[PDB]
DNA sequence: GGAGTCCTTCGTCCTAGTACTACTCC
DNA sequence: GGAGTAGTACTAGGACGAAGGACTC
């Protein structure tokens, strides 16, 4: 049973630590098993613990006030950890979520390890760019590519995208599979260097040790 | 130099060896076909290069041999538009050609027989007749499955396998496989010769029908293809045809069938609502039961329910709508037998009547 | 034996471009500390870093063998391009190896580049050794095919051809097929008694190489590394293999290795280097020496004319030059330079019959008043002590560089008068490059790597502008660079890819820089690189290693703003009609013109040359220059040592005598140093003062006190010691004080370190001057030239307008029937806008309009416009740019009908353009 | 909504209002169907702003009113692909129009009527009906003449003239005019109306060759078209046209009549050796002779000689061939008769028999 | 030390070929 | 109604032109 998730956050941090500072305020995860959709969705909302950036605020949406009272990622902690365990997480722009993952699993000072050893942590950008080379590869770019509709859609936010995730992943590991088609003792000469090959041969050496002190061939 | 022929003698030749041009013939002496006259016989030729189509029609008239080379296209479309009964009277004179017929004269311009491409002779290992019709039959029911243009440009053509008393055929594109064997009446020595796709279609255009046989010889890196009055020499592309052996499915557990014509009729409905590029649409198979669906993208849904003839596990298992298409088009019967493996393998198809040919599409798992 | 067993002979540099990964000394110093005594170098058709080859083989006590690898053609694989290795043996094959590279070049080729025929080796044979180009050649692919009597007949040729020098070339790499050609070609050696030598097919030192190497080629070839399309012919086994890992390789096979050894002693080609084969010519029945003797007194003779139109001082005053002359003279003869002066004097003469103002650059040439004389140079150097030891000095036994340069526009018509003068083939353009620094390395890799425009970018804008930079010396200087590294994957793994391959060379190299003369056809020197039709030959060593391998030089230099002039000149003389006004000639102009000195003075200066800078206005503007003298200077004082040295406040202080001036200083002086410092009020400026000190003062040579110039550069321990000694008693039988001589010479030293030259700097200057009297007396077409020059930038345009209107100039609009090629002015129309200055607009279309225009009568309508010229010659889009501009307005009153009615008219007209071309009577009325 | 209709009735209108439809139209509800349930009528309207369609069907079948806009191409492809005999069923449920025949159900995207252009009524001024066979004849003779993109937009169409009781129609691209015009029995008023190319190619192609009479209504600036219970509005074009007395020769003195298919044969045959860009061929006539020749820069050459009835003075002159080609094909006729003036004006050239249709091509500077 | 000569790569536009659809022929 | 040929639409490839980073003394 798989599972694909994007998790949107208080902004990014560009420079440094795009994680230091920052928190969880949405979850949006849709459940992926055998190919569909079971619409067993995990979609939460987070304590920012910290002021949602102003560019985050404009993407997709979200005020600081709406995540107040919503519960800590301690109070779904070990609800969140079964969700993924042991499951296919492949994300977009890996390095800011997971930045955040293990971040959060170091706050709960539970000596948790780190998502990426009970879960399969792999970017689906860098396959988009592996199989389009030269194309933006992002995931709304392969949403229009493969047709899929992320404008006339009623949910906003997280759970948009996750859900355009699950269709974009299905359509590139869908795209189509293969016809897996078919995969002593002799002679011979030793050509001796002439008198004359010899002398032009010494000629060129003289002028080598001459010159530059050296002659690794009579060393 | 001159012949004299009658046009209807030449009508059907000529419009066989005008077929294999169009490819804005670069080396311009491809544009023109090289005449041979020796004896009393013209020989006629037709050329792309990678090919070579020769015939021969006897002149009754007053001749005078030599050779040249004139252009193709418009040299047909003569000889096509005049009349039937036209006196059809060649002659050269000097560096050009001149066509007179009755009244109308036309002088042409020529360049040289010795310019024109020679492909090798070569000699001979495999030899048979058979009729016109099985070699038809064979090209036209599974030429759809053969690519276009390829990485793989030895697949740009079909596997001909000769081998103790049968013809067999195959060709792929890398996403649907097609199948034939049949049986040719001669005992034949193994051999394997890949001939790409333009001569596929030239091949297939040269085909009237009839009752003449069509004979071939088969070398070591060429063929040549006698039917009645016309011969064709293509040289091979070097190897490599991947093992067929291979892909076949491994014991399909469930079998289905269903009337031909009306499958089709309800794949080209539910395939207008498909992905436009791959053509998905999906199928539900229950006991005597079929329900296909598909999805377009502005999330319209086109539909069929149908009574279908399925003893097996309940299994679903969606693949590209033009593919299947094309293989029911290519089975001209009134009903298919389906043989399955799971939603992830390579398929079989038969004809209930007919296990002459066989058919793998592939999957996608949406 | 001695010691060795084996010697690579199968190795690249980065410099065959198609392949290769180290550079040139690198490659040579891991040979070296593996101790193996020889190496080949081969790269793909040049010999590029040959120069850099022998003297890493000279260093290292290594001997360099000679060799190169190919893509042939034969008849018999027909068109498939198979592989060479060709050995020269001696100077015969040397020769034949350069002639065959030329004539690869001069057959043209197509992306696969330059390819052979087979048969060439008919003619370019002798003292040649081969091998057969592995499983990729000729005989190799054969071979694969597995037709013996294919291969048997291409052995036949080298049969014929190279008998005992035609060799098996031997791989094992583990790579496709190897083993398969191994196989047949054990099988054709042991058939036909054949000698093996084995090669380790070398591409990079490392295994841990490969990666960089897979991307260098990539990067080329402009494809990505995860492209199924791009070839994989190479592996990481292609490095740099010891001595003991190639005899484990072949330990079946020892004679492979054995005759690795035995064609290393057999190679053996010098080729002289770091010693002049100097270019030359005679003249007339006369001596090249006598020529020269005959048309600089007479060329003196014009000159003083000039200078001293009276005759009666040209008599008193002409001693000093003719001493000057002969002095000069003497040297240059003494030194047998005559035939490199004649050429040069000649080329700059016919440039002068034919339309062409001279390009401006000199070196430091101005110091010859011999150049002078033969009218090379424009500047009279004994009216301000120029010195002919900085340029060509008699003490040094060396190089000579006159350095001569010329303008763009006419780089056609010279080089073909050298080509008419040696023979087109006898004359050579010389390589400049690309290698792969910090910026464009970064943009391909990212490229390769799939990323779109905006994200590489965001990263090269980052890379400082400076000429030098590297990726090590932009991270220390920019702190954004370690950030994104630390904070962006994929900036680390393209920053990780860009260190491996920073400076590493890119392709072929974009023209010359200069053009070089041989005395004999050039191809008997070196091979060349040509175009892809190969015209044009450039040569295949560098500006540097071209004329350390003997051969003369001579440069372009577009500092084009002569182009400016010249347009300007053409379009005064014309108000010579009008007026009845003489023709101008730029290098007969009064030196002290009062309207030149006010503009000057008010800091107006833009486009005045070299002093368009703010910064320098601000300078002029606090200076306040008021002499020929002050001009000269800027170029001196526009420096950060000078002005933030307290220097340029003084030099202006003790200008405008608010510091009493010193010869050279307050403490420390003498009046003998007033005529050497008096052009700087005292202040010790230029290279050329301090030599005309050490003559005046302690009684040097000229060409002694450019060495005393020379060593105050470098500043070694013991050098200036001896000189110092020399200064003291100079001075002392002069009669001068010792410690006013020393305590001058600290100065001297102090300020020698910024000291500019003079000779170079004057050359330039006199540019200036004559830019800054053509705006001033008549600021008129000047504007218009100025925009001309610069029609590709739309800031200065911009800038120029401002100027314009700030003036009193100001100015109109185009119009397409009434303007020239650029701006115009008639009387009362200060100015028109040129056609060119429109910006999209390509040439082409500007003349194609104006064509037609003169065939026709002025345009009168756009209808009547796009009928008379076709969509091929003006686009749509360039159409709407004209029409916005407002060059139209005239015609369309509306701005915007006649936009709406663009697109119909075109093809309306077209429509009827081809019913003229073919065809054909039409019908009715009209609209 | 909700009704349900025979194929049988529907196949015929929706090819006629499908087929001219474009691809991607610029506004996407030029591609949706305007369904219209009023009383026992389905309204079906297609249009592209310039031409409009509209079909009625009759509803015995249950039921309920409204209407709705959806797919036009994927519509018709469903309605084509229906088995043998069909009655589909169709229902409006929320924003899918249901279509049902059998067990296939369907279901598309739906845009309301509402938000269709109505465009615009006017009172008709002239009025009329004709055989259809009279229409088809007086377009399909015509057509061939009109240009293709011309910015002389009052060209892209046909020009009608209307006097008494006769219609004449022209169309053409300033070389070559043709007319047709004949009695159609009722008296008209006076007036002149150019329909626009696409108009009129539609116009033509729904005439069913067969007994109903075609009746028009022409407004001011519209154009109405009554077939049966197929309703046609179209804008018309504005232009000042061209005097077509101008065009037709003054007083053509010389007179040449051949035979149509043997002039045309060799008019084929000509055309093959003719430069393509250029389309040239040569006339010299003299008395009771016709002699074509032509060239192409390869110095290709055709000669035809023919003996035809002519009478008057040898003359020389040069024509497009595809001009003349084109008016040979759509005259379908035995005998034609050429009446010319000179070598820098028009020729007649028309049916030996007939006179309805009148053909101008202008000659060539070769 | 600055600027010009240098090409090459990116973006836009036009031209040519291929495929599909529609009309005319069989 | 189906097959063959023409016409139209869409895709693919190549050339041109404006931009940029670089290596020359």
């Amino acid at each position: 049973r798989q599972i694909v998730l994007d998790t949107e956050t208080t902004g990014m941090n560009q420079i440094g630590a795009h994680y230091e500072g920052h928190k969880i305020i949405e979850i949006g995860a849709v459940e992926v098993v055998n190919r569909r959709l079971t619409g067993n969705n995990f979609h939460v909302y987070l304590k920012p613990d910290r002021l949602v950036d102003p560019e985050a605020f404009g993407v997709h949406g979200i005020a600081d006030e709406f995540l107040l009272d919503k519960p800590t990622f301690a109070e779904v902690a070990d609800e969140f950890m079964d969700y993924i365990r042991g499951a296919e997480l492949v994300i977009h722009n890996a390095a800011f979520d997971i930045g955040f993952m293990d971040y959060e699993f170091s706050l709960l000072k539970r000596d948790i390890p780190k998502t990426n050893t009970f879960c399969k942590v792999t970017d689906s950008l860098a396959v988009a760019r592996k199989m389009f080379p030269g194309k933006r590869n992002s995931l709304d770019a392969l949403c229009a590519r493969y047709e899929i509709d992320n404008s006339k859609r009623t949910l906003h936010g997280a759970l948009l995208d996750a859900q355009i995730l699950a269709e974009v992943y299905l359509a590139m590991t869908g795209g189509q599979l293969s016809l897996p088609l078919a995969m002593q003792a002799s002679k011979l000469r030793v050509v001796f260097a002439t008198d004359e090959e010899i002398a032009a041969h010494e000629a060129r050496l003289d002028l080598v040790q001459k010159k530059g002190g050296s002659c690794l061939w009579r060393a | 130099m001159k012949f004299t022929v009658e046009r209807e003698h030449l009508l059907k030749p000529l419009q066989q060896v005008s077929g294999p041009l169009g490819g804005r013939p670069t080396l311009p002496i491809l544009g023109n076909l090289l005449l041979q006259v020796a004896d009393g016989t013209l020989s006629l030729t037709g050329t792309d290069l990678e090919m070579e189509m020769v015939a021969r029609v006897a002149l009754v008239q007053p001749h005078e041999p030599g050779a040249t080379t004139v252009p193709a296209r418009k040299f047909f479309d003569i000889c096509r538009g005049l009349p039937e009964g036209a006196e059809i009277a060649v002659q050269l004179e000097g560096e050009r050609m001149l066509v007179r017929s009755g009244r109308s004269r036309f002088s042409l311009s020529t360049l040289p027989a010795a310019d024109f491409p020679n492909l090798d002779d070569w000699q001979s290992e495999v030899e048979f007749t058979l009729p016109q019709a099985t070699m038809k039959r064979l090209i036209e029911a599974t030429q759809f499955s053969m690519a276009h243009q390829d990485v793989r440009y030895y697949l740009n053509g079909m596997l001909f396998e000769t081998e103790g008393e049968e013809l067999r055929t195959v060709a792929t594109d890398g996403h649907r496989l097609a199948v034939c064997s049949m049986p040719i009446g001669q005992s034949l020595p193994s051999h394997s010769v890949i001939v790409p796709r333009k001569g596929v279609i030239e091949l297939m255009r040269m085909l009237d029908g009839g009752d003449n046989p069509l004979r071939v010889q088969i070398g070591s890196n060429n063929i040549r293809a006698h039917v009645g009055d016309f011969i064709f020499t293509s040289k091979l592309v070097d190897g490599r045809f991947p093992d067929y052996r291979r892909v076949l499915p491994k014991n399909p557990d469930k079998h289905l069938e269903a009337g031909c014509d009306l499958l089709k009729q309800a794949f080209a409905r539910a395939a207008i609502l498909s992905n436009e590029k791959f053509r998905g649409v999906r199928l539900y198979v229950s006991e005597n039961q079929l329900k296909i669906t598909a999805n377009n993208p502005e999330q319209e849904e086109a539909e069929e329910i149908l009574d279908v003839t399925y003893s097996g596990a309940e299994m679903e298992i969606g693949f590209n709508v033009s593919y299947v298409l094309d293989v029911l088009n290519a089975l001209k019967c009134e009903n298919v037998r389906m043989m399955l493996t799971d939603s992830v393998s390579s398929v079989q198809i038969e004809d209930a009547a007919s296990q002459s040919a066989a058919y793998v599409v592939m999957p996608m798992r949406l | 034996m001695s010691e060795p067993r084996f010697v690579h002979l199968r190795v690249h540099s980065d410099y065959s471009m198609i392949d290769g990964l180290a550079k040139t000394a690198p490659l040579v110093k891991k040979a070296a500390a593996l101790g193996m005594p020889a190496l080949a170098i081969t790269d793909f058709t040049n010999l590029c870093g040959l120069v850099k080859f022998y003297g890493a083989g000279h260093g290292a006590g290594i001997k360099p063998i000679v060799g190169a690898d190919f893509n042939v053609q034969c008849d018999l694989l027909g068109d498939e391009l198979t592989h060479l290795t060709v050995l020269a043996a001696n100077n015969t094959g040397y020769q034949n190896l350069t002639l065959l590279i030329s004539k690869a070049y001069q057959r043209g080729y197509g992306a696969a580049g330059p390819i052979i025929d087979r048969d060439w080796l008919i003619e370019l044979n002798e003292g040649l050794i081969l091998l057969s180009g592995g499983r990729m050649g000729d005989v190799g692919r054969s071979l694969l095919r597995g037709n013996s009597a294919l291969v048997d007949e291409c052995v036949a040729f080298y049969e014929e051809h190279f008998p005992d020098r035609y060799f098996l070339e031997l791989i094992r790499t583990g790579r496709p097929d190897e083993e398969s050609y191994l196989h047949a070609a054990v099988e054709l050696a042991e058939a036909r008694g054949l000698p093996v030598v084995a090669t380790n097919d070398v591409r990079f030192i490392d295994s841990s190489d490969f990666d960089a190497h897979e991307i260098r080629v990539a990067i080329h070839d402009g494809f990505t590394l995860d492209d199924p399309k791009r070839p994989r012919n190479y592996s990481p086994q292609q490095y740099m293999r010891s001595e003991e890992e190639m005899c484990e390789l072949f330990a079946d096979i020892p004679e492979a290795l054995a005759n690795t050894v035995e064609i290393a002693k057999r190679c053996n080609v010098t080729v002289r280097l770091g010693e002049y084969f100097l270019p030359q010519f005679p003249t007339g029945d006369m001596s090249t020496e006598d020529y020269l003797v005959k048309r600089a007194k007479e060329g003196l003779e014009e000159r003083l004319a000039f200078l001293f139109p009276d005759e009666e001082e040209r008599l008193k005053r002409r001693p000093e030059y003719d001493e000057r002359l002969e002095t000069e003279l003497q040297v240059i003869n003494q030194m047998g330079f005559p035939g490199y002066f004649l050429i040069v004097m000649e080329f700059i003469q016919w440039s002068k019959d034919n339309g062409v103002p001279v390009g401006p650059g000199r070196g430091s040439g101005a110091g010859s008043l011999v150049a002078y004389a033969l009218k090379i140079t424009d500047l009279d150097p004994l009216e301000f002590d120029l010195l002919f030891e900085r340029f060509l000095n008699p003490e040094r036994v060396s190089m000579p560089d006159f350095d001569v340069d010329f303008c763009m526009e006419k780089r056609d018509q010279v080089i073909e008068h050298v080509a008419d003068m040696y023979g087109r083939d006898a004359v050579s353009q010389i390589i400049t490059f690309g290698t792969m620094a910090a910026k464009a390395v970064i943009r391909d890799v990212g490229r390769v790597l799939g990323h779109p425009y905006g994200f590489v970018d965001r990263i090269s804008k980052l890379i400082p502008p400076d000429p030098g930079m590297t990726l090590a010396k932009a991270f220390e200087a920019e702190p954004q660079l370690p950030e994104i590294y630390e904070a962006d994957e994929e900036v680390k793994a393209l920053i990780d890819m860009a260190r491996k391959l920073e400076g590493v060379t890119r392709n072929a190299g974009k023209h010359a820089g200069g053009v070089v003369i041989a005395p004999t056809k050039i191809t008997d020197f070196a091979p060349l690189y040509c175009d892809e039709e190969g015209k044009h030959p450039v040569t295949q060593f560098d500006k540097s290693d071209v004329e350390y391998a003997g051969l003369v030089k001579f440069d372009f230099l577009g500092l084009r703003t002569l182009t400016i002039i010249n347009w300007a000149l053409e379009m005064i003389n014309k108000r010579r009609a009008k007026n009845g006004e003489p023709p101008l000639d730029i290098a007969a102009i009064p030196l002290d013109d009062k309207k030149s000195f006010d503009m000057l003075q008010r800091s107006e200066t833009t486009a005045v040359f070299q002093l368009e800078s703010r910064g320098m206005k601000d300078l002029i503007k606090r200076l306040q220059p008021d002499c020929f003298e002050d001009m000269i200077a800027l170029v001196a004082l526009f420096r950060p040592g000078p002005l933030q040295s307290g220097m340029v406040d003084n030099f202006i202080d003790r200008k405008h005598g608010r510091e009493e001036i010193s010869y050279p200083d307050v403490q420390w002086q003498h009046e003998s140093l007033k005529p050497v410092l008096e052009p700087t009020y005292g202040i010790i400026l230029y290279q050329e003062q301090v030599m005309q000190i050490a003559q005046v003062l302690s009684g040097y040579t000229l060409g002694g006190a450019d060495m005393l110039r020379r060593a105050m550069g470098k500043k070694k321990p013991e050098e200036m010691a001896k000189q110092r000694s020399v200064f003291a008693e100079g001075a002392e039988k002069n009669g001068i004080n010792a410690e006013l001589a020393m305590k001058i010479f600290d100065l001297v030293e102090k300020f020698a370190g910024y000291g500019f030259n003079k000779s170079h700097s004057a050359a330039y200057a006199l540019v200036s001057y004559q830019t800054l009297w053509l705006k001033a007396h008549y600021p008129a077409e000047f504007m218009a030239a100025v925009m001309t020059a610069d029609m590709d930038n739309t800031e200065k345009v911009v800038g120029l307008v401002d100027e314009c209107w700030r003036m009193g100039l100001k100015i109109l609009p185009p119009d397409i029937n009434s303007g020239l090629y650029h701006f115009h002015v008639n009387d009362d129309g200060e100015i028109v806008y040129g056609i060119g200055a429109i910006k999209g607009v390509g040439e082409g279309p500007i003349e194609a309009i104006i064509e037609a225009r003169n065939k026709g009568g002025y345009f009168r309508e756009l209808f009547d416009l796009c009928a008379r010229t076709d969509t091929k010659k003006l686009n749509r889009r360039v159409l709407e740019k004209l029409i916005m501009s407002g060059a139209f307005d005239r015609l369309g009153p509306h701005r915007a009908a006649l936009m709406n009615s663009l697109g119909d008219a075109l093809k309306a007209a077209d429509q009827h353009a081809k019913a003229e071309a073919i065809g054909q009577l039409d019908l009715f009325g009209v609209l």
